């Protein structure tokens, strides 16, 4: 089931509450989800974490 | 259930036209074409995206 | 020629 | 590439790529595997085009599972570079999708190709 | 003379049938663009579904084989297609190449006939525009085009060594294309050598046969007659026009007593009387099977109508210069196949069944038959 | 003497047939409709019961691939004492495979034999004393899963 | 149409042929002087462009090869000395919507020869495309699928002119859709020149290009009717 | 409360009430094989769970809505399911047959098969025979007689598959039920003509047709043909 | 962009509600049910109730 | 006259409508085996129409 999911969902897999709150209220959406604890993301800094 | 279908179809049309507007915002060269019926559409020039 | 004609199925039916 | 199935013939690939280019000019084309997947979840994908040379081929093999589930036609074309140039982008494209729109100027061509892909399935 | 086995193709209506070189597989062209391979290697009466080739939208009007590996098919969209049929190959069941003929402007274009030429490794095709085109098989390109006919080219055929390609069609002409000369063979160029007008109407079917003692080019069509020629001496050799009706099996009988002629054709029997000739009666039969033979008793009262399925006997009574018809019921005859039937007298008959079981009926007394050595 | 090789989830069964050309009779349907006739027509000659599921799985695949297993060979070897016997085999492949073994058996696998196999499987739980239908069904469930896990490359 | 040189090997006489583009894959070849129809070449699909290559055989002998490309990208190669029989087939890797094909580094329409010995084989081949990609092949180094040496993509519109310098060291690819759509590619490096063209160079809608046989002059036409001329100091 | 009631074919029930749905008694209570809604009602009182049978998902369920006169699938019978993509329909067939009955589910594609095996664990009476149906001689061991043969294979040569399977495993006077898709066989001609040919083919294979039923509105260009196998 | 996100999220909700609802609903069959009889006389004397 | 033809048509019918159900007669097995199946009219007619199309001016 994860394999049949696109890349965008896998980015924000663990932050539905923030995401799906944001969508309905016309605000900006999260950008890390569950991947924030990945080692590579930790190495990045500033706005590079989102990229 | 029938009311749900009508709401979904109405939302589909609204979402479609908004995307049509978003395409106009994005970069490119476009010409407006208007049919005899009066429908307005845009045809882009055949330019490859860099 | 229908004066002389014979049809089997019509005869079979009646 | 035995996994790639069904694979269009030369005559059909030319016709598909012709429709793909016309769709792109009208911005009725979604490019890339991830975007193609998203359309399927929305059920706005008229049919899916895929590239057989994509290596490893598995990265696009999930789309068949969605397409058969949602009864959407799909077809493999031989060269991904040809698909990318057909779409109108500078990079290889392994998968692309024609968005559903019954008010489009190329509805007749898209449906004609859709019938052929259905038969080819 | 009966259908041994009826097999359904699992596809649309059939347009063309052709067998491969090894004679173990049949290719069957369909209206929905499919080409089905049927396996017959099992034995007589055995037909099994083997494979379905890649599908397409154009009607398959003709088929030809290259050995047992490739299936060449003419289509109704004006294109010639080569499918791969070779087993043990990843390309099995795929459409390798598509070739297109010149298409008429104000009409559709159809490829009526395609034939494979082993010697030159070429495909020869006829289309509705009246053209004969020779294609190189390996590269799928046109080598030569001849605008020969004035109308459709409905059939093609070749000699044993592929030194001659004969075409025929709606224009009633038979064009000979020759590549016999050594320089022609080296350069692989065909030539529109000659033509002849022998038929009064269309030419739908043509075939060629050669042997150490035989040389035939047999053709036929809407004229309903055969025409025979010599392949080697087609341009100058004599020809024979076979009779339209050659009555090996008689469809008409005459009764000396009461002066009756009876003719049976397509489940209908007509009876005439002569003193000047009047049609006393017509007999119409429901069954679809055509009448195989009709025998009339010497008195003329009893008429037996025989078919492979059933045999029916009808009594005739002359009333008012007309014959009254009644069907006498005899269950044994109704279940009996009647290849041949004759009258012993006004009452007794002999019937030779389709299984060659001869027996006598009084209106069964079987008769012994000597066994034939195999 | 006519022998029929019947395969089951429980084991390999050889059936000794009274008529040497039982496969040549056109009345096989009316002859084999009931258990008593099948029991009368066919008698157990030898039965090898699958000792474990693992042995059962390996044996099943050998039948799938058309290869004669060691257990089938040994159980076949027991009836080798009988000179000039006919062996009725459901499959042509196994019939060819058994033929290559050189055993003194004229192996026959023809459409007519399918009546016999249809009839043999008709009343199998009765034909095998000591075995109930449920336990026969249960091992099939156990064997059916096991064969599935293998070929699925699980 | 294009004009090439054909040697009648049976007589060793050389004469001109005019090549034409037909309705459905047809290429018609006419005698340049008498106007007679000599032979015809066919390809599948819509013929889009073709170009001519010469291949010397021996002293005083050369053969003409006709190269034709279908819009899908399949490339045919006909032998015009043996009645236009195909001798090779291959596909342009990653080709679609092909528009033009050209050869260079040897004799051609741009750099015609003056005598038989001057005939030389082309070592380069370029295939344009509507998307603007230009695939460049090293003709010197055969297979059903050859790999292109480079895939030039600086231009974004349909390629309308593909011309090689007489020595085969510069490829001039221009597009007639948008203004200033001309670039020069150095060979065999396949690297585009950067100093020229500039923003200020006047080119307009480039619609015709021509390299002088000598002196390294470059003439560029435009929709306004102005033929602007440049000189390459190196030559 | 919902009034669950009997239906013509034993093992099938209709949860009549505010919502009227075809339901089957659950062989494995407490779970839904494909997420179907589950209804439980008390009878003298003990509660028994029922599963909803969705006609749009199972062609057989569309068969019930059409009102097939006769179903050879019934409690206490052996059934051979050809073309068992997953437990969407096989689970419901497993329910009607009951613990006494058994279901032989036959499938070829690997990926749906692993789904079928996982479902077969919950249902003891399902014997999953993931195998190619075109060659019944392979999986002859695992199948005994079968009272009825249900076929959902969407193939052009399906009639051959039913004949081969029917000859080996089907009882005399045994059952055959076929689900037909016109488009797969012949898209050029209308659906009715395709159905005519299939009926004729089955007759040549010693199968007498009893009933034919188009499945609209649940599916388009689909029909179910029911026949009885007379070997004689 | 946020507008397109908002409008879509409502549409997907509406679709999911509909498919849940349709599963509740039951739909009367409207299809031909052909019966097959071997004899012509059985065809004439056929009656649905019998 | 025409009624006799219509009566003949009525006898030559293998199906009848009993309300929403249509009962259809099944042909005898020997009929199929003894003789090949009938040609499809639309298919054969298309071939003959083409060969006799107006453009040929067969006249
Ligand atoms: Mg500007």
């Amino acid at each position: 089931s994860l394999a049949k999911s696109p890349a965008s969902t896998i980015q924000i897999l663990g932050a539905e509450k923030a995401l799906f709150r944001a969508l309905k209220t016309k605000h900006d959406t999260p950008k890390y989800g569950l991947l924030y604890h990945a080692s590579l993301v930790g190495q990045a800094t500033g706005k590079n974490k989102g990229k | 259930v029938k009311q749900h279908l009508q709401r979904e179809t109405q939302l589909k049309q609204v979402q479609q036209r908004m995307d049509a507007q978003r395409e106009l915002l994005k970069k490119g060269s476009k010409k407006k074409i208007v049919d005899s019926s009066g429908k307005i559409s845009f045809k882009w020039k055949k330019q490859r995206k860099r | 020629e229908d004066d002389v004609e014979y049809n089997e199925e019509l005869d079979d039916a009646g | 590439n035995p996994k790639a199935f069904p694979l269009a013939d030369a005559a059909l690939t030319q016709q598909i790529l012709d429709v793909v280019q016309q769709a792109a000019n009208l911005r009725q084309l979604k490019k890339g595997a991830n975007e193609a997947t998203k359309t399927l979840n929305r059920g706005i994908s008229e049919f899916i085009i895929m590239a057989a040379d994509c290596e490893p081929i598995e990265i696009l093999l999930h789309l068949p599972l969605l397409c058969e589930d949602k009864n959407v036609p799909y077809v493999f074309v031989p060269s991904r570079v040809a698909l990318g140039r057909a779409c109108g982008v500078s990079r290889p494209v392994i998968a692309a999708s024609i968005t559903t729109n019954d008010a489009s100027a190329i509805k007749t061509q898209i449906y004609a190709v859709k019938d052929k892909i259905e038969t080819l399935l | 003379g009966l259908p041994l086995r009826n097999y359904d193709c699992n596809s649309g209506v059939i347009w063309s049938i052709s067998i491969n070189d090894s004679q173990d597989k049949l290719s069957v062209g369909c209206d929905n663009g499919t080409v089905v391979l049927i396996d017959i290697s099992g034995g007589p009466g055995v037909l099994e579904h083997d494979t379905i080739l890649m599908r397409q939208e154009a009607r398959v009007l003709t088929l030809a084989w290259k050995k047992d590996d490739f299936v060449i098919g003419g289509c109704s969209d004006g294109r010639i297609r080569i499918w791969s049929a070779q087993k043990n190959d990843e390309n099995m069941g795929r459409l390798l190449h598509t070739m297109k003929v010149d298409k008429a402007k104000k009409e559709s274009t159809l490829v009526w006939s395609v034939i494979y030429l082993p010697r030159t490794d070429q495909i020869a095709s006829g289309d509705s525009t009246g053209s004969i085109k020779f294609w190189d098989f390996q590269f799928a390109t046109l080598n030569q085009s001849f605008k020969a006919h004035d109308a459709d080219v409905l059939c093609l055929t070749t000699d044993t060594d592929n030194n001659y390609v004969f075409s025929a069609g709606v224009d009633r002409k038979i064009f000979q294309f020759s590549q016999n000369t050594n320089k022609s063979q080296k350069n692989n160029r065909w030539v529109n050598s000659s033509n002849r007008l022998l038929h009064g109407n269309d030419i739908r079917a043509i075939c060629a046969y050669q042997s150490k003692g035989a040389d035939f080019l047999v053709s036929g069509g809407v004229e309903k007659t055969l025409v025979i020629n010599s392949l080697t001496s087609f341009s100058n050799g004599n020809y024979r026009k076979m009779p339209t009706v050659e009555p090996y099996s008689k469809n008409v009988l005459v009764n000396k007593e009461q002066r009756l002629v009876v003719s049976w054709s397509e489940s209908t029997v007509k009876i005439w009387t002569m003193g000047n000739y009047k049609l006393v009666c017509k007999l119409t039969l429901k069954d679809d099977q055509n009448i195989s033979t009709c025998s009339l008793s010497p008195d003329g009262q009893v008429l037996v109508v025989g078919r492979p399925s059933t045999t029916k006997v009808f009594h005739l009574q002359p009333v008012g210069n007309k014959l009254k018809v009644t069907k006498l019921d005899n269950d044994l005859l109704l279940r009996t196949s009647t290849k041949l039937v004759k009258f012993i007298d006004n009452s007794k008959i002999v019937i030779c069944s389709c299984e060659d079981d001869v027996f006598i009926v009084d209106l069964p007394q079987e008769v012994e038959l000597l066994e034939v050595t195999s | 003497m006519a022998y029929v090789l019947t395969e089951t989830s429980a084991g390999y069964a050889l059936l000794k047939a009274s008529d040497k050309k039982i496969y040549k009779s056109s009345s096989l349907i009316q002859d084999l409709d009931s258990s008593d006739k099948v029991l009368k027509e066919f008698k157990i000659a030898a039965f090898s019961k699958f000792n474990s599921a693992a042995n059962a799985l390996e044996e099943a695949n050998s039948i799938i691939e058309g290869k004669v297993s060691s257990q089938l060979e040994k159980l076949l070897e027991e009836i080798k004492k009988d000179k000039k016997s006919t062996l009725i085999v459901s499959e042509t492949k196994l019939a060819n495979a058994i033929n290559k073994l050189g055993l003194n058996f004229n192996v026959v696998s023809d459409a007519v034999t399918l009546d016999i196999y249809r009839a043999i499987k008709e009343y199998l739980p009765e034909l095998l004393p000591g075995m109930s239908d449920n336990d026969l069904s249960k091992m099939s469930l156990g064997l059916a899963h096991s064969i599935g896990r293998h070929k699925l490359k699980f | 149409f294009k004009v090439a040189h054909l040697q009648n090997s049976q007589t060793n006489s050389v004469h001109g042929i005019v090549l034409l583009q037909g309705n459905n894959g047809w290429i018609n070849i006419l005698h340049s002087t008498s106007g007679l129809w000599l032979m015809g070449c066919k390809i599948e699909g819509v013929i889009t462009d073709f170009c001519i290559d010469y291949q010397p055989i021996s002293r005083g002998k050369f053969r003409t090869i006709l190269i034709a490309v279908n819009a899908y990208g399949e490339v045919w190669e006909f032998d015009l000395n043996k009645n236009g029989h195909v001798i090779r087939r291959w596909k342009d890797q990653g080709g679609v919507g092909i528009t033009k094909i050209q050869v260079g580094g040897g004799t051609t329409t741009t750099c015609p020869a003056l005598q038989i010995s001057k005939i030389k084989q082309n070592r380069w081949l370029a295939v344009g495309s509507e998307s603007g990609f230009v695939n460049l092949y090293d003709r010197n180094n055969t297979s059903s699928t050859p790999t292109p040496v480079a895939a030039l993509d600086q231009l974004t519109t349909t390629i309308s002119n593909l011309q090689f310098s007489p020595d085969g060291q510069i490829l001039c690819m221009a597009s007639r859709a948008v203004k200033d759509a001309l670039r020069l590619v150095h060979l065999p490096s396949c690297s585009v020149f950067s100093n020229w063209p500039t923003s200020g160079t006047p080119l307009g809608k480039v619609t015709s290009v021509a390299f002088s046989p000598s002196g390294g002059l470059l003439a560029v036409g435009n929709e306004q009717g102005k033929v602007r001329l440049w000189k390459l100091n190196h030559y | 409360k919902v009034v669950i009631e009997p239906h013509r074919h034993a093992g099938v029930y209709i949860a009549r009430g505010k919502e009227d749905l075809l339901v089957t008694k659950n062989m494995a209570p407490g779970e839904s094989v494909y997420g179907e809604k589950r209804i439980s009602v008390e009878e003298p009182p003990t509660k028994v769970e029922y599963r909803v049978w969705n006609p749009f998902r199972s062609k057989l369920a569309a068969g019930i809505m059409g009102g097939l006169d006769e179903l050879f699938i019934a409690p206490g019978k052996k059934v051979l399911y050809l073309g068992a993509a997953s437990g969407t329909s096989v689970s419901h067939v497993s329910d009607v047959v009951g613990p006494e009955g058994v279901v032989y589910a036959v499938e070829f594609s690997h990926r749906p098969g692993r789904e079928l095996i996982s479902m077969a664990k919950k249902r003891p009476n399902i014997i999953p025979i993931i195998e190619d149906a075109r060659h019944p001689q392979k999986y002859r061991m695992l199948i005994g007689m079968v009272d009825c043969v249900f076929a959902d294979v969407a193939q052009p040569d399906q009639a051959r598959i039913i004949a081969l399977n029917s000859h080996m495993f089907l009882k005399d006077q045994g059952g055959v039920v076929i689900s037909i898709k016109a488009n797969c066989i012949d898209s050029t001609v209308d659906a009715e003509t395709v159905f005519a040919r299939e009926v004729q083919k089955l007759r040549e294979e010693r199968i007498k047709p009893l009933e034919q039923l188009t499945l609209e509105p649940y599916e388009r260009d689909h029909c179910i043909v029911v026949g009885r196998y007379m070997r004689s | 962009t946020q507008d397109s996100n908002y409008v879509r999220t409502l549409r997907q909700i509406e679709l999911k509600k509909l498919e849940k609802g349709a599963k509740q609903l039951m739909f009367k069959s409207s299809g031909n049910h052909t019966i097959f009889v071997d004899s012509r006389e059985k065809m004439n004397e056929f009656t649905p109730e019998k | 006259k025409t009624k006799k033809r219509k009566t003949l048509k009525n006898l030559r019918k293998d199906s009848v409508k009993r309300g929403k159900f249509r009962v259809q007669l099944l042909s005898t097995t020997q009929d199929s085996k003894t003789l090949p199946p009938k040609k499809e009219s639309s298919i054969i007619r298309s071939k003959d129409r083409w060969l006799n199309r107006k453009a040929l001016n067969k006249g």
